[PDB]
RNA sequence: GUUAAGUUAGAAAGGGCGCACGGUGGAUGCCUUGGCACUAGGAGCCGAAGAAGGACGGGACUAACACCGAUAUGCUUUGGG
RNA sequence: CCGAUAGUGAACCAGUACCGUGAGGGAAAGGUGAAAAGCACCCCGGAAGGGGAGUGAAACAGUUCCUGAAACCGUGUGCCUA
RNA sequence: GUAUGAGUAGCGAAAGAAGGGUGAGAAUCCCUUCCACCGAAUAUCUAAGGUUUCCUGAGGAAGGCUCGUCCGCUCAGGGUU
């Protein structure tokens, strides 16, 4: 069986990365709401 | 294949009437004078039938 | 005869190992039900040593394993198990008819409660 | 003055039901005979109960000055202790509980 | 004393009820380091002189919290004690 | 107004551990004693753990340690039971 | 939180045997001989992925579907030119 999660370093950073969040009006909203909860890790 | 009612403490204790284990068949060595199993080589004095195997 | 929890191929390969250790070391350590089966195959193997024929030697050579019991400094000549059976163990029992082995009970083993014994060659 | 001595073993890693089956053999017997009984019973609780019974004998003669040749066993019981809770992965993503149970063992020896 | 007829006790492999003594478990009682709702007064912004928020570091031993930033568990000055 | 299942999710290194590719979801966990005075020393044991000795008002307060109910598990015994 | 089912199902494809050693303790740890299994692989490299699992010295509470003197586990030091 081939499962759903096939890890990759580059594919993770270029979809859910930080610089991907900061290049969108709605992406910068995700970091804004994760700072409100005071989460330890952003992106 | 699934229990219908739980088992009471009386019935659970009655069933274990025969779940005991027997007393070993030990004996007394003539030479070293301590307890020993019948038909077995004495472990400590290390002999059997007085031959010191 | 009795099986020993193993298939026909592995049973024969086990009786040949145990029967050879009892020849080489003269005192071994097996379980009770396992020592009551190499009792038969060892005495039937001393008997071939009390004949001494080439025919009997070739027949027993098909059961003994092939390992050096000890090296004799004659020039070094390793001594094999078949030579020990036909030159040393066999002449010892020239007068006794049967029963070249005795079995002595020891007590249960810690790991699995198996009943252990001592089987000697005397 | 003092007529009996005791020893306990807190939090031994054996299930109480398995150790309770060997205790019933040595209840009411002389210490010399009871030690042999635990020697020739091929259970896993024998080396533990044997090591507790000998300890109760030891401080029965060093602390209270009794006789090792005139002792019996009158009290012997096994109590429960803090169980450890684990899991075992079963089929189809489910899990099942496993209880790793401990026990307390007490032996009391006295003159007769 | 034997025979025949008859009558009645006792038992525990184990179990039930009462009591005594323990083990596990964490309720209840007492307590507060933390919260909730408001009153009076103050204040209602920070940033290209680099922000809010972080990464990595600094101790004799340093994994973590707190403090600080290669001048890194602190530097200068003015007052209190 | 609450008093540790209550009061903030968070009285304790809590938006933590854990779950999810991600947005996101999100816990459990307070109390020795007034004072560590936290059990020199002797005995059983490989150790753990015990039995004396000692500190303490209390050790049946001994590093989940104030109080310690119920379910649940045992030992002994007065009456009854094939 | 704790029971009943109950000391019941299970212990996840497979050939081991004996003799020495260490040790409080050995079917399960080390050494030796014999036997058996894979061999267009159950062999040798190297990507992705993991992120210290790698070496030495100590340890046996928990983890290892048993035992363990052992370990991809615990502790302390090292190791990537
Ligand atoms: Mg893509
Ligand atoms: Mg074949
Ligand atoms: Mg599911
Ligand atoms: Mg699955
Ligand atoms: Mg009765
Ligand atoms: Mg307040
Ligand atoms: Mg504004
Ligand atoms: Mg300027
Ligand atoms: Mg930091
Ligand atoms: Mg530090
Ligand atoms: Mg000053
Ligand atoms: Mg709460
Ligand atoms: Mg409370
Ligand atoms: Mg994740
Ligand atoms: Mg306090
Ligand atoms: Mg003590
Ligand atoms: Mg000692
Ligand atoms: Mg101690
Ligand atoms: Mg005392
Ligand atoms: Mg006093
Ligand atoms: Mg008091
Ligand atoms: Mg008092
Ligand atoms: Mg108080
Ligand atoms: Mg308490
Ligand atoms: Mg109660
Ligand atoms: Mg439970
Ligand atoms: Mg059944
Ligand atoms: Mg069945
Ligand atoms: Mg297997
Ligand atoms: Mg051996
Ligand atoms: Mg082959
Ligand atoms: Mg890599
Ligand atoms: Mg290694
Ligand atoms: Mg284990
Ligand atoms: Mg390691
Ligand atoms: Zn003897």
């Amino acid at each position: 069986m081939k499962r759903t999660y096939q890890p990759s370093k580059r594919k993770r950073k270029k979809v859910h990365g930080f610089r991907t969040r900061m290049s969108t009006k709605n992406g910068r909203r995700v970091l804004a709401s994760r700072r409100r909860k005071g989460r330890k890790v952003l992106s | 294949a699934v229990p219908f009612r739980r088992t009471s403490k009386a019935k659970k204790r009655k069933r274990r009437t025969h779940v005991k284990l027997q007393l070993p068949g030990m004996n007394e060595c003539s030479n070293c004078g301590e307890y020993r199993l019948s038909h077995h080589v004495c472990p400590e004095c290390g002999q059997y039938d007085g031959k010191d195997v | 005869y009795r099986k020993l929890g193993r298939t026909s191929s592995q049973r024969k390969a086990l009786l040949r190992d145990l029967a050879t250790d009892l020849i080489v070391h003269e005192r071994i350590e097996t379980t009770e039900a396992r020592a009551k089966e190499i009792r038969k195959v060892v005495e039937k193997l001393i008997t071939s040593g009390k004949k001494g024929d080439l025919h009997a030697r070739r027949q027993a050579a098909a059961f003994i394993r092939h390992e050096v019991v000890e090296v004799v400094q004659v020039k070094n000549r390793p001594v094999y198990a078949l030579q020990k059976l036909f030159d040393d163990v066999a002449p010892r029992y020239a007068e006794r008819q049967g029963g070249y082995t005795r079995i002595l009970k020891k007590g249960p083993r810690r790991g699995d409660g198996a009943p252990m014994v001592i089987i000697e060659l005397v | 003055e003092v007529t009996s001595a005791k020893a306990v073993a807190k939090t031994v890693r054996i299930a109480p039901r398995k150790a309770r089956i060997v205790i019933d053999l040595i209840r009411g017997k002389q210490v010399g005979e009871a030690i042999a009984i635990l020697k020739y019973t091929p259970r896993s609780a024998s080396p533990i109960i044997e090591k507790v019974l000998k300890s109760a004998i030891a401080n029965a003669e060093h602390n209270y000055d009794l006789d090792i040749n005139n002792l019996v066993v009158e009290e012997a019981f096994v109590d429960e202790g803090p169980t450890l809770k684990r899991f075992r992965p079963r089929a189809q993503g489910r899990a099942s509980a496993i209880n790793k149970r401990t026990s307390h063992i007490t032996v009391v020896v006295s003159e007769v």
